[PDB]
């Protein structure tokens, strides 16, 4: 599980994997971890996956309803605020590590929230267990004013490096570029890193190869007509 | 009931018609004289029996062993007002380790009276008291008003024929402010202010209650026997 | 019922006398107000009037200042003047905590139109008798006037004005955008909006003024300020050399 | 104290809830508003009105946005009408977008709405809010759906209907107006056309607010790269489209 | 020990063509007392069919929980509740308790009527939507049945090799677990009728 | 009966109960507060209604926290009970803060609270005119307080009966002293002008109580005058009414 | 204040009564007629709509019929507002019952229930009663077919056939004379119908406004089947019947 | 709950013929780390009580909040109730020990312990203790902390029962306050040079010495022994 945010010029860029586990087991090879807050503020979130989807429901209901009362754009802001106190009143029994990026009517933005209510910014930030190995490849790559181009292309192998040096990193590679004055873009497998090999036989077996006890039918079509 | 109904109206003439009312309470109740030198403090009630096997209705209550109020007006209500004074005096003593003064229990009266003034659904007390008391300061005789009005006087009285009572003050005024370190003197002097006070309703020794308050003594409450020495 | 206009309930008319006379209490301590949109400011004029010397001018004040750019003009009684005030300070408050970002005066003026709308639907409130202007420099919508009423319905505006004879200033900002043929008078200077603003005053109300008979409250960008006594002396100088 | 917790709302000796009587009233003395159900479509269309001729009316909105398939016109009190929705939008998201994490149907909304009122036609220290409401929408199940909700709590679902105090005379037009298959563009055509009647003042697509629970747009989403999720059905039409509307008469 | 392991107990899911299955044993005990094996884990709403593991009486008590509101759900929108708005439901309701959370996992099993699109859906203890297309496990023997299911599983079956696939990924994994194994039914849903199988498999 | 409760409005701006209050307050007794330079002085007129009274030992003037002087007029234990609320919230500014609270922020909570009492049905507005003032950092402020929840500031305050005459020698005061003077020299000028205003009152006999809060003299601290200053002031008055 | 103010509606009158139970029953006589038929194999409910517009839609429309649960249906009349918040509280009764129990709500316990909540708001509180009443039709294993009406008063009442809303006593004399002790469901349908006819404002009777949904015994072995019909089945037994 | 965070050191004090003497060291101390100098824990209520504070610096902020407090309530009403109406040493004791009583058993306690030091009005002497268990309890000699077994020794050496204070006099007993500051200075790891003293006395009521430095100590003798032995 790595997350890349990268912040460039003309917007942010934020980039992350699709396997989920479950421990040593991999629960789903497909997930999206990429949620949203609004069709212009996207977030990701990393750890206990049951608390980040439900967090990002409450808010993203939350903010809408904000929205509509302006009758004005939603700003990133305004969601992080959300986050923060609501998970600071738990006092942490909710682990949530999200990246929150997002353009608005004041720019591109970029802002990482802890599980405790402890936020921080940068132009550049990197969340999740595999957070290390992306990290790596980010400072030495990374430089002021990218393009969409560039930048599309450092998230991503950031993400590929953070598969091959983490084990719960891997699967297909999710992108989400969010650009000032554009609908936001979802590249969903925006480079698939590793096919699963093609079986050396098929294992279909001949019916009535399992033994049945007995039978019936039962019909939760509909009460009945007659 | 135009604008004399409520607790809560006005009153074109600036007023309100409920506390006339509750003063009236003093009006149908009956006489009582209070009277302080600079050393005692005194209260004189006139209790009042209902009929001839009837005993006398008590008029003075004990609120501490410096303290002491007398009603004058509905019973029922001055039992409230009784309850909360010894709670606050307790009070002191227990967090300040200190006796509570008079002039500051008047005004602690004075909110409680002001708050069924201000709600509506609440009604004005129809008791007023006179409380006396010796302190760190002296003696003490404040005079508590159904308007919630506390005030620090010489002598003086509530109840029917009132006026009477007042009047004889004001001749004897410095006679029993100069008279100090004899309390005898200064309970005659209050049997005498009452009986100006009389519908011809005399003066027996278990219809007047005396109760005193001084420099060496505890506050006492004299009825039955008690009393013939200055009857 | 012989009840109908004690509380808040709809008449055979199928209407709130109650709110109407709300509005019949708006012109009491009959202040005018005149508000104008320049291209980059707010302007909003005043009267100050002091019927006694005994009173120090300075503390009498209808320009209230609510957020650090939302500036508010009280039509109507002080007591109601000064609860509307209060309100207000809360909410933006409130917002700059929820949403980390200062208020916008169109939120404040939605909801301040709500509260009002639940004045008027208990049964025990009463409405308040002041009609509230909003001004503000907003960087999205730009500079702007919001009117909300004791009913707790809001408008836009160009321009507006309030008062007991705010129909002479009525027909004068209607002449006035008129002829520019545009919603805003086109002034890159908030001094000489303040200096149009008083002219229209002086033409309106038919009298002239003084320094100590104007009060000023300009919103500029990320600010709000008042205009002392020594400031509009020098407005008004300059309008004569106009 | 307070003791306004005893019922404002009482029966009538001749029964009736006198209440509701004059709130029905009161709903005839506001602006005009109509909605036109079409086989592919739903249009809603109301008059722009404001106290002065200066006033701004684009800051003013008498359609509003409930959900992004559901919107609602009223006709009748302004302030009533404005706080109602901002709670419509409040019990949409608490009781079926956290219970569901998706937008109501327009019916099961519908019925949100219609508790609120009938809670203020209930308990004390309360009236009820004095307006009549189309809820226009489209759920996926019963395709394209206008109600009425009334001052009393009570709804009805219509074809076609109008609110307002030329209500009489628009939906005596409409009657010869419907027809069983009605397009979109007929529909807009056809409603401008009945509100014309209705409307003395100045006719411009400034003035007549108009909004269709059409179909989808994508590009009102604000993103792309999503299949799954479309865009939303409603609309609000900015003046200029509606000025050609007023030329294609 | 942990809840979830004082029963054992099993679902499988998996989607084949035009169809899905779901499939699990029968066995409740306590500890090392097997008590009965009459007991399904399979409850269905509507056509829906909601799969439950884990703790015992969490499964008796979320079952009559979701009955409660999916009969509001049809008096009121006058339809059956289709498997996704269902899947949103099972994940707030855990989200409900979350402290003093539930301890079972869900597995949901349906059609789409509107498109005839197989849906599956996974969940465990607190919540979290585990999406899958391919297939889903819960219980205390996921591991065993992962991978029996993922070596077995060949995308767009039928739905008579459906049940032959899903059959034999339950027996092998249930005989090699301790709280699983007594009985099990197999439930393969067609798009239009639903065909409940027992099977014949190793007591102990 | 638009007359019965404070809640109801009627067609004329007027809420008849309000104005009602106002004719309790001209029942109580002058009241002066006079600003000068270095602070504020306040004066009462205590009358002595009978010869069985101990004088000097009743006080109409009470101070909140120790630099806000209050003095009152209209119905005496419903004035108390304005005091009792406004030292509950002092001492809570003070606790919150850390600072003896600000003049105006005091003037705001009154206000406030007597505001509230024309909202509900539930309760009665107060039937008192206050007087407070004193000096802070900021420097010696005066303030009247309305029983509609009105204020304003002032460079002289009156109220009672004798208001009359009172706000005609306060008018002569800032035309002697158009840049103030000393509370020194105020002291005996409250006298004068209580001394005044009981020729309207001239039934009885009363009792001159002055206190004050400069900055000078009492280093910022509400004080009472007494001793040969008090008895002065006395004379002084005296020897000018004859 | 606000005693000044109170209307005191929860007391008794002279005549030991409530005006407004009485003003609400009258306001009902005011709501659409609403029909009871128990024919010994099933449940005939028969509602007549109060409006009717060639522009309105009644496709959607069952303002007058709903489920309370899959055994239990009702005929409302009156104040439809009140009745909405009635009949969802009904719904979370029978799955509470359901859900302690599990096993089906008898008709018994709903009414009752019903019963009692609109009893407390004339009992206390100063509130004005829910102006609604109901006609159940249920089926339970303990007393079969069972057919129920009850009132604001909080009141209820068994029938064997029964009518509310516009002209009772009309239409009561009407199932007088031509009830059987046994019926079917298909005699019951034309019964029903007919009455409605003698009954209805309008000249005429049509299945645009006639709102129609029966329990029947059709379903086999201790199942029932409920059924809302459409307009368009409405129209087939409206010419059945022969009044069009 | 609560526990020793920032602390101060030690409060003592004695009685003389016409009143008390009560004095305390300036330190805020962190631990090992000596992070506040020039901390001043005598605290004047009144004008002849003096109240020194022990314990930590965070709950004595919010003790001394309540003693200005007290005295704000006891000036309310005429201008009798200032001049002899005013608050005592008995009655500031009394407030102080209520409140710390009732926290520690609601379970969060003020942690300090006080030392009340005054005249009455009455003309005689006060001096009193209590601390965060509620224990109250009088004596002609008082400390605390550290001092409650180091200072105190020496100054219960000086006066040894109530009868001996009409022979004590003023300035043995300065002498011995400032002998046992000396003390505590040489032989507790926290302690600071600067210590404030207060004199209360009933026939010209509170001077209040600030800013007195620890003077004439020995060090001359730590040259004549070297290492461990």
């Amino acid at each position: 599980t790595t997350i890349v945010g990268v912040k460039f010029n003309n917007g942010v860029v934020i980039a992350a994997d699709t396997r989920s586990t479950q421990g040593p087991i991999v629960a789903d090879k497909n997930c999206a971890k990429l949620h949203r807050i609004s069709p212009k503020i996207w977030c990701a979130g990393a750890g206990t996956a049951a608390d980040t989807e439900a967090v990002t429901q409450l808010i993203g209901s939350n903010i809408e309803l904000h929205s509509l009362y302006t009758s004005r754009e939603p700003r990133v802001v305004s969601a992080l605020q959300m986050l923060k106190q609501h998970l600071f009143k738990y006092q942490g029994h909710i682990g949530a590590y999200l990246i929150v990026a997002g353009v608005d009517p004041t720019g591109s933005h970029l802002f990482s929230i802890h599980a405790h209510g402890s936020t921080d910014v940068g132009y550049y930030l990197s969340l999740g267990s595999g957070s290390l190995a992306a990290m790596a490849v980010l400072e030495s790559h990374w430089k002021q004013d990218l393009t969409k181009e560039e930048a599309i292309k450092l998230a991503s192998d950031a993400i590929q490096a953070g598969i091959w040096n983490d084990l719960g990193s891997g699967s297909n590679v999710d992108v989400c570029v969010m650009e000032i004055g554009k609908d936001a873009e979802y590249l969903r497998n925006y480079l698939t890193p590793n096919v699963r090999e093609e079986k050396q036989k098929s294992y279909k077996f001949p019916r009535g190869t399992t033994a049945v006890l007995k039978e019936s039918i039962v019909n939760i079509c509909d009460i009945q007509e007659e | 009931n135009n604008y004399d109904g409520d607790t809560v109206t006005f009153s074109p003439t600036g007023r309100l018609f409920q506390v006339e009312y509750a003063l009236e309470a003093i009006k149908q109740g009956s006489v009582t004289v209070g009277l302080r030198s600079n050393t005692h403090a005194v209260l004189v009630a006139l209790k009042r029996n209902a009929d001839e096997l009837s005993s006398y209705q008590k008029k003075i209550i004990k609120c501490d062993e410096h303290m002491g109020l007398s009603l004058a007006g509905l019973a029922p209500d001055a039992r409230v007002l009784s309850n909360y004074l010894r709670q606050q005096c307790n009070y002191s003593s227990l967090v300040f380790n200190r006796k509570l003064a008079v002039e500051r229990a008047g005004h602690l009266l004075c909110d409680k009276a002001q708050k069924n003034t201000q709600s509506y659904g609440g009604r004005p007390y129809g008791v007023g008291l006179l409380i006396i008391g010796y302190d760190k300061s002296g003696a003490h005789l404040l005079e508590f008003q159904p308007s919630g009005n506390v005030t620090e006087l010489y002598g003086t009285a509530i109840g029917a024929r009132s006026q009477g009572a007042k009047t004889y003050l004001e001749r004897t005024l410095d006679t029993f402010i100069k008279i100090d370190g004899n309390p005898d003197e200064l309970i005659k002097a209050g049997v005498e202010a009452i009986s100006q006070s009389l519908r011809d309703e005399s003066l027996t020794v278990d219809n007047l209650s005396i109760a005193i308050v001084g420099k060496d003594t505890p506050f006492t409450i004299y009825d039955g026997e008690a009393v013939a020495k200055y009857i | 019922a012989g009840y109908d206009r004690h509380i808040t309930i709809f008449s055979p008319e199928g209407r709130l006398y109650q709110v109407e006379y709300a509005f019949k209490a708006t012109n009491q301590t009959n202040i005018n107000s005149l508000a104008v949109r320049g291209k980059d400011c707010t302007v909003v004029i005043s009267q100050k009037k002091v019927p006694d010397k005994l009173l120090d001018p300075t503390t009498v004040s209808y320009i209230f200042c609510i957020s650090r750019t939302i500036g508010m003009v009280v039509n109507g009684p002080i007591p109601d003047a000064r609860n509307a005030a209060l309100r207000a300070k809360a909410e933006a408050a409130e917002f700059r905590y929820k949403y980390g970002y200062d208020m916008p005066c169109d939120v404040l003026a939605k909801r301040m139109a709500n509260l009002s709308q639940i004045y008027t639907q208990r049964a025990y409130m009463r409405p308040l008798g002041v009609i509230l202007t909003f001004v503000s420099v907003d960087e999205e919508l730009g500079p702007s006037i919001y009117k909300t009423d004791p009913a707790g319905y809001y408008v836009g505006y160009k321009a507006t004005a309030t008062g007991p004879k705010q129909q002479e200033i009525t027909t004068n900002l209607e002449n006035h955008f008129k002829k520019s043929k545009i919603d805003h008078i086109n002034e890159e200077s908030w001094e000489k909006v303040v200096e149009f603003a008083i002219t229209h005053m002086i033409d309106a109300l038919g009298t002239e003024f003084s320094k100590n008979d104007l009060e000023v409250g300009v919103a500029t960008k990320d600010k709000f300020f008042t205009l002392s006594a020594e400031n509009i002396e020098e407005r008004l100088v300059a309008i004569a050399e106009q | 104290t307070d003791r306004y917790s005893f019922s404002l709302t009482t029966f009538s000796p001749s029964g009736k809830l006198g209440q509701i009587d004059y709130a029905l009233t009161a709903v005839k003395q506001g602006v005009t508003s109509l909605g036109i159900k079409a086989t592919n479509g739903v249009v809603i269309a109301t008059e722009k009105k404001s106290s002065s001729p200066l006033a701004m009316s684009e800051t003013l909105s008498k359609v509003s946005l409930l959900t992004p398939d559901i919107g609602a016109v009223y006709s009748g009190m302004g302030p009533d009408y404005r706080v109602l929705v901002d709670k419509s939008r409040k019990v949409a998201h608490t009781s079926y977008k956290r219970i569901y994490g998706e937008y109501p149907p327009t019916k099961l909304l519908v019925s949100e709405v219609a508790k609120i009122m009938q809670e203020a036609t209930q308990s004390g220290g309360v009236r009820p809010f004095g307006v009549s409401l189309l809820i226009a929408g489209h759920d996926e199940f019963n395709g394209f759906s206008l109600y009425q909700v009334d001052p009393s709590g009570s709804y009805f679902p219509w074809k076609a209907t109008a609110i307002g105090k030329g209500s009489v005379a628009a939906k005596t037009f409409l009657e010869k107006r419907w027809n069983d298959e009605l397009e979109l563009e007929d529909a807009i055509h056809i409603a401008l056309l009945t509100l014309k009647e209705s409307v003395e003042g100045e006719f411009n697509g400034d003035t007549i607010e108009l909004a269709i629970i059409g179909d989808e747009n994508p590009d009102l989403l604000g993103y792309t790269g999503i299949p799954t999720d479309k865009g939303p059905r409603f609309r609000k039409l900015t003046s200029q489209e509606i000025n050609d509307r007023l030329e294609a008469l | 020990s942990d809840p979830s392991s004082i029963n054992g107990g099993i679902v499988v899911a998996m989607t084949g063509k035009d169809c899905v299955a779901i499939a699990c044993d029968l066995r409740l005990g306590s500890q090392s007392l097997g008590v009965s094996n009459k007991f399904e884990k399979i409850f269905h709403y509507g056509h829906v069919f909601l799969g439950i593991t884990g703790l015992a009486t969490d499964v008796t008590t979320l079952n009559e929980m979701f009955r409660y509101k999916t009969n509001l759900y049809k008096l009121k929108e006058e339809r059956a509740i289709e498997p996704e708005t269902f899947t949103q439901l099972v994940s707030s309701s855990l989200y409900e308790r979350r402290f003093g959370p539930y301890f079972v996992g869900p597995v949901v099993a349906g059609i789409n009527s509107k498109s005839g699109k197989p849906f599956i859906a996974g969940f465990d203890l607190i919540g979290c939507i585990d999406e899958a297309k391919d297939f889903i496990v819960s219980g205390t023997a996921s591991d065993q049945l992962f991978g029996m299911c993922e070596s077995l599983y060949e995308p767009n079956l039928e739905p008579e090799d459906l049940f032959e696939t899903i059959s034999q990924a339950l027996l092998n994994a249930a005989d090699r677990d301790a709280l699983s194994g007594w009985g099990a039914v197999v439930y393969i849903i067609k798009k239009d009728e639903v065909v409940k199988r027992y099977l014949k498999m190793r007591q102990d | 009966g638009y007359d019965l409760s404070n809640s109801v409005f009627s067609p004329d701006g007027r809420n008849f109960q309000v104005e009602y209050a106002v004719k309790a307050v001209e029942n109580g007794t002058t009241s002066i507060g006079i600003k000068c330079n270095d602070g504020v002085v306040f004066a009462v007129e205590k009358l002595i209604t009978s010869k069985l009274l101990v004088p000097q030992k009743n006080v109409k003037i009470q101070v909140v926290d120790r630099h806000i002087g209050c003095v009152y007029s209209g119905l005496i234990p419903d004035g108390r009970h304005l005091v009792n609320r406004g030292r509950e919230e002092a001492a809570s500014f003070k606790k919150l803060y850390k600072t003896p609270i600000p003049i105006p922020a005091f003037a705001d909570r009154l206000g406030q609270y007597v505001q509230a009492h024309t909202l509900y049905n539930s309760v009665r507005p107060f039937g008192v005119s206050t007087i407070f003032g004193g000096v802070d950092k900021n420097g010696a402020h005066l303030y009247m307080l309305e029983p509609s929840g009105s204020y304003w500031g002032y460079k002289g305050a009156a109220t009672g009966k004798g208001r009359q005459s009172a706000k005609a020698e306060l008018e002569k005061l800032v035309d002697h002293h158009p840049e103030g003077l000393s509370a020194r020299e105020a002291v005996k000028q409250a006298a004068k002008i209580i001394y005044l205003a009981h020729e309207d009152n001239k039934e009885k006999d009363f009792e001159l109580e002055i206190s004050w809060c400069s900055l000078s003299e009492t280093n910022g601290l509400h004080k009472f005058v007494k001793g040969d200053l008090l008895q002065e002031a006395i004379d002084f008055a005296q020897k000018e009414i004859n | 204040g606000s005693r000044r103010y109170d209307s005191r509606t929860t007391i008794f009158s002279p005549e030991g009564r409530l005006y407004q139970v009485e003003y609400a029953l009258e306001s009902i006589s005011h709501a659409g007629t609403a029909i009871g038929i128990m024919a010994s194999d099933g449940i005939v409910l028969a509602a007549e709509r109060k409006v009717t517009s060639t522009l309105l839609e009644q496709d959607t429309s069952t303002e007058k019929l709903y489920k309370l649960n899959d055994k239990i249906a009702v005929a409302v009349a009156g104040l439809t507002a009140d009745a909405e918040i009635l009949i969802n509280t009904a719904r979370i009764h029978a799955q509470n019952y359901l859900k302690t129990y599990n096993e089906d709500i008898p008709v018994e316990i709903l009414v009752r229930r019903l019963s009692d909540i609109k009893q407390g708001y004339t009992q206390h509180g100063g509130l004005r009663p829910f102006g609604v009443s109901f006609i159940y039709a249920g089926y339970d294993d303990r007393y079969g077919y069972q057919l129920y009406t009850s009132n604001p008063s909080g009141n209820y009442t068994g029938w064997k056939a029964i009518s509310v809303g516009a002209n009772t006593s009309a239409a009561q004399t009407l199932l007088q004379m031509d009830y059987k002790d046994d019926m079917k469901v298909d005699d019951a349908i034309e019964l029903a119908l007919k009455t409605l006819s003698k009954t209805t404002d309008s000249s005429a009777l049509t299945y645009d406004r006639l709102e129609f949904a029966t329990i029947r015994k059709g379903a086999n072995d201790g199942e029932v089947y409920q059924k809302i019909f459409k307009p368009q089945e409405i129209k087939d037994i409206l010419v059945k019947t022969g009044i069009t | 709950t609560q526990q020793p965070i920032v602390t101060g050191t030690s409060v003592i004090s004695m009685k003389y013929d016409n009143g008390v003497i009560i004095a305390a060291d300036n330190l805020g101390s962190y631990g090992s780390l000596l992070r506040f100098n020039g901390v001043e824990r005598l605290i004047p209520v009144g004008d002849n009580t003096v109240v020194g504070i022990s314990g930590d610096i965070s709950d004595m902020q919010h003790i001394e909040r309540l003693l200005k407090d007290l005295v704000t309530e006891n000036a309310y009403d005429n201008p009798l109730a200032d001049a002899e109406e005013a608050l005592e040493p008995s009655y500031i004791f009394e407030y102080l020990a209520t409140v710390m009583y009732q926290r520690r058993s609601k379970m969060n306690p003020l942690w300090n312990a006080i030392i009340v030091a005054g005249v009455q009005s009455n003309g005689d002497q006060f001096l009193r203790y209590v601390n965060l268990l509620g224990v109250t309890y009088s004596s002609p000699t008082l400390a605390t902390g550290f001092g409650a077994h180091m200072a105190n020794p020496l100054l219960r050496k000086v006066v040894d029962r109530e009868s001996d204070i009409p022979k004590t006099t003023v300035q043995v007993a300065e002498e011995a306050i400032v002998n046992a500051m000396r003390v505590l200075y040489y032989r507790d790891a926290r302690s600071s040079r600067n210590f404030s003293l207060a004199i209360i006395d009933k026939n010209t009521g509170l001077t209040f010495k600030k800013n007195l430095q620890v003077e004439n100590m020995k060090w001359d003798f730590a040259k004549d022994i070297k290492g461990y032995g």
